[PDB]
């Protein structure tokens, strides 16, 4: 019945700074609107009832106010250990209750430049018949990236599988590895293997080749 | 040649609590049920047992109102063989039982814009209600290992809470008045005809 | 000190069966609300069932006629038992109690286990050295890496030269493929100069498996 | 088609008692209760008292806690009120109502008021007995200018019993005519004046006379003004 | 108990106007809890709104009613003839009790009085009493003050004075007043008179006359 | 013997609005409740209105608001005033009395059936 | 609502055997059962009613039997005029009245 829609899916902030995080709701759901954080690998942990209320150990800094269909969660003073995703919770109908999508809070970090390089499939075990080829990409930011496969001068899909790891604590990096997914005889068909990357770091996309 | 009182059920100026539920007995009288098809159109009007065409043609010995005010998205739990926090704490229904249903939106008479908090429900009890049976005491529930001695902290709560009617909420929180008709028929002559 | 222990997690076939356990101190399982919650890989948290003090039971539509919740007195425990079990309906469940004093809200919640509901085996890893360009590069040689494919469990752990390296190891998350074997990948970088002298090697330890093989990652010339 | 009829006006003396009926016919007596509210001469309304036409159950007000004692009779569809120890300040029109605001079995609150009224009762208690007009005449000045018109009446004085009718020359003035409302004097009895205005030329060519008819005493007195 | 207040006393409006009345309650009353009347001159009262909101049997829906708390309101969107007579509110939350009344009347320009005297008749004056009476004729302001000079003295306490309603035709009002005295004292003095004063006067109109 | 028969089906554009009717012969008409039932093959039997003797009407929560039951005693017909005609309303409609054996209530007569096409 | 369930969906018999449909209710109704007939064309025609009693009219070899949540009709010898669509309706709740699906019995 009652969707919960939040806004931003992803937001962006420093130590000490000013967040603000919304939760629409499909109907008027009156006061009844809860506020849960969870870290990675870990159970949720509840901040806000009532939209207002806050839970006993609960650190001042956290504040709700809204009634109706829009509500809002704030953060008076951001610290390290405030970074993690955040879901609000409807409880309108007693026995059903349902959550938003989740607003995932990470760190501000300048703009760095990403590294791209590229590994030909090993002999050692291309006797298996399954050729992969890895196109890598290492310590870049923001996390939105547009990587596309290139192999003899044409556009593929479906055969590509992508994996991102969390923020680095040391530097606030991310890194991108992609993998190409081909047999043993459609891969001696040509020799033309182009990684290309659109990141707002680079002016204009670039590839890597071997043969 | 007495008439029922039925305008004292449906038109008084305050109805009671849900775990307060105000039963009154009707009997020696001739009963007529037109005043209850004229009035306007009612969120809910169901019958179990007896067509409500029906009426105006049966004898009975008793009939019992039972009148209370509860949410919107609470009057569907009034109903034999129903489950929730209204059907097993507050008010239960037999599942052979035989009578009428009746609700109709009170938003512009049990609502104040600070918020009225007149009325009242059970949210915590230790088994399920019998039906008919009626529980008003006010005693600290016990959830933990320790108990409180009538003091209210952690793991000890209290057994009510409030609605806090007001009129900006929507339709599925906004005040209900619900009268329920229990029809009683003996081996005793009976008292409630219709004309 | 409200805690919440669950147990019962494991691997089953589809159309198999399974029960999971909750033990609680501090209060009484029988005196309060309790619901599970389950949140799948990578999406979001979902509701399942919840019991009252009284002994009701709700269920979600697509639990119903599937999932029963039941609880032991003498032994303060809430259990889940779980029949006719579909691929979609693997995630990690919590038990919480459920406070419905102000508003329903969940305030005590359990770790969590996992239920993985699958038809493979428990397979093992195979890894693939990744050779680097072989051609000189004026920046740091980053191209050392090891391809770990085709294994169900993964609780794999990837280290190089028996973890003594602490800097430049990127072991990327296990992604699904389509055979419905889990892959995963590592890399590092390593300074151009010093090549030949590291000679690093892949550490891959499947204990599900019982597995150790090293691949030398030896550079293809 | 709801009617309630009461009983007629009464004059009472200081410390007697007087009980007023209430007939109600039209609709089932016994589903609602009866209310009683006076109204004093020139004041607003007061209420009395409340009773119930299902068991007797009554509830009065407290400034008429130990004088009123209210019945109701199902045979004869008939209320009765009954006030003791009359007092001087007693005097007004008392008022039947059916009754919407408490319920007749239950003895609750409903969401209505008085729905029907009776047509009322008077009753005066005073400490005088019957007496007739002393009318007397009020001649027009002898300057009959200043527009042609003049204004001339007749007084009547020390009358008891409240109703007294003035008419003048039996309908042929009604129109300019003004009767003023009656006013208690400090002897007990009541006083009146009625004022005409005629054309001053008419004074001359027309006979006025001043018709004054007090029912209880049955002094009908006509009498005529002429100019001084 | 609970007080109702109803302001103002009295409400001149011209037909076809619209009016506001209000009822104000000491304590707070339940709007299912609170009632209207009408009454006409020479009539028994008649139930117009309860609930605060609800009309009655047979009544236009040119009235109206709305209010909550301690604050309560009528209206009356065109003001026909027959709409112009008393209006109470009452209540039953505890116990039950009425307001004081609202009339509401005519507007019409101003009128200035006619002011009259009468010498006292010669059959009275046998009796032993003396009548005198200062007739104001059809003015419109109700306000009017009268005052009854005699020789070149005041006198107080000796008079009483009755009003009419407004009439159907002009509304206007007419006033009557009336001095008592005795024969003892009739013939002691000489010069009577009566003091008028009006909003629609320019200066006090007194006129008079002397014994003889 | 007891006879209904149905009149006034055919061809609405959706959300205009048609009339139903039905004359009842073989018993007292102002003594017996009527009914009006629809029937299509996605869902069945559905009912959809009822009146009494006693000018009380019912409608369940899927046409309440649109449609209208009224009786003419004194010419033994029954109507079904039908307004805003969306897609779903196709199907064949029957007039039926209703009676009862205690507090066991049935529907003892139908009538032959009219068709409504939405369309 | 109340959701009224039958089995077999559809059942095939020759002239003078047994046959036997079955009506599930999701909740108990006590007697408040209805029973009726319908040929392909025509309009429903009574059966029972009170789950056990027969109409007046109605060959005396159609049976019904059940109470809460189980019911059942039987026809002790099926002449060739007992092909139709048979169809339980609950009487419990009103005045929104409920039928079944529908089962149809074929010849074979
Ligand atoms: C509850 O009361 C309403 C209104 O009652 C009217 O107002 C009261 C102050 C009093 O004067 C009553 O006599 C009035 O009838 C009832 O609604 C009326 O019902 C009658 C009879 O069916 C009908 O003729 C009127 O039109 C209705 N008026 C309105 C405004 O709805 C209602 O029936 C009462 N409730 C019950 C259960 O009887």
């Amino acid at each position: 019945d009652i969707v919960m829609t939040q806004s931003p899916s992803s937001l962006s902030a420093s130590v000490g700074d000013r967040v603000t995080i919304t939760c629409r709701a499909s109907q008027s759901i009156a006061y009844y609107l809860n506020w849960y954080q969870q870290k990675p690998g870990k159970a949720p942990k509840l901040l806000i009832y009532a939209a207002s209320s806050l839970q006993s150990g609960v650190p001042s800094r956290f504040s709700g106010s809204g009634s109706g269909t829009d509500f809002t969660l704030t953060i008076s003073s951001l610290q390290p250990e405030d970074f993690a995703t955040y879901y609000c919770q409807q409880s309108s109908d007693p026995p059903e209750y349902t959550f938003g999508q989740g607003t995932k809070l990470e760190i501000k970090r300048t703009v760095a430049a990403p590294s791209v390089f590229i590994f030909p499939p090993s002999d050692e075990q291309l006797k298996s018949g399954t050729a992969s080829v890895v196109c890598l990409l290492n310590n870049f930011y923001p996390r939105e990236a547009k990587v596309q496969w290139k192999v003899d001068n044409a556009l593929q899909s479906g055969n590509s599988q992508e994996s991102v790891t969390e923020q680095d604590s040391k530097d606030s990096t991310y890194s991108l590895s992609s993998t190409l997914t081909l047999s043993k005889a459609d891969y001696e068909k040509h020799k033309v293997y182009a990684c290309e990357v659109t990141h707002q770091g680079l002016s204009s996309p670039v590839t890597k080749s071997f043969n | 040649t007495n008439l029922c009182p039925f305008h004292e059920v449906f038109n008084a100026t305050t109805f009671a609590s849900v775990y307060a539920w105000n039963r009154k007995r009707i009997s020696n009288c001739v009963a007529d049920y037109s005043v209850i098809y004229n009035f306007a159109p009612f969120f809910a009007f169901k019958c179990y047992g007896v067509s409500p065409t029906k009426l105006n043609d049966l004898c009975f010995t008793n009939v019992y109102a039972d009148s209370f005010v509860i949410r919107g998205n609470e009057v569907s739990q009034i109903a034999p063989g129903q489950t929730g926090n209204i059907a097993d704490y507050n008010y239960k229904l037999p599942d052979d039982f035989t009578g009428c249903v009746i609700a109709w939106n009170s938003n512009k008479l049990d609502s104040k814009p600070s918020g009225n908090y007149n009325y009242l429900y059970r949210l915590f009890r230790k088994s399920k209600l019998k039906p008919f049976e009626r529980d008003i005491s006010t005693e600290i529930y016990q959830a933990g290992n320790k108990p409180c001695n009538g003091v209210a902290g952690p793991n000890c709560y209290s057994p009510l809470q409030s609605y806090g009617f007001r009129p900006t909420y929507g339709v599925g929180h906004q005040p209900y008045r619900v009268v329920v008709l229990s029809f009683e028929l003996l081996h005793a002559p009976a008292t409630v005809c219709g004309p | 000190e409200v805690q919440l222990v669950e147990s019962g997690g494991g691997l089953v076939q589809p159309g198999g069966s399974l029960r999971l356990s909750c033990a609680a101190s501090e209060f009484i399982v029988s005196y309060n609300y309790m619901s599970w919650v389950r949140q799948a890989p990578g999406k979001g948290l979902e509701w399942v069932s919840v019991i009252y003090p009284g002994g009701s039971t709700f269920y979600a539509d697509s639990v119903k006629g599937r999932f029963t919740i039941s609880r032991d007195n003498s032994m303060n425990t809430l259990f889940l038992q779980m029949n006719s079990l579909r691929a979609e309906d693997t995630a990690v469940y919590y038990c919480a109690r459920v406070l419905p004093i102000n508003g329903y809200y969940l305030d005590y919640w359990g770790q969590g286990t996992l239920v993985t509901v699958s038809s493979a085996s428990t397979k093992g890893p195979s890894v693939f050295p990744l050779a680097p360009s072989s051609k000189s590069t004026s920046g740091g040689t980053a191209a050392l890496g090891c391809l770990v494919k085709d294994y169900f469990p993964e609780p794999v752990t990837v280290s190089w030269n028996s973890g003594a390296l602490t800097s430049g190891v990127h072991t990327f998350p296990a992604v699904l493929q389509s055979s419905g074997l889990y892959s995963l990948s590592s890399v590092v970088t390593v300074p151009s100069s010093s090549l030949g002298t590291q000679t690093y090697i892949c550490n891959v330890n499947h204990k599900p498996s019982n597995t150790k093989v090293d691949k030398r990652v030896e550079p293809k010339s």
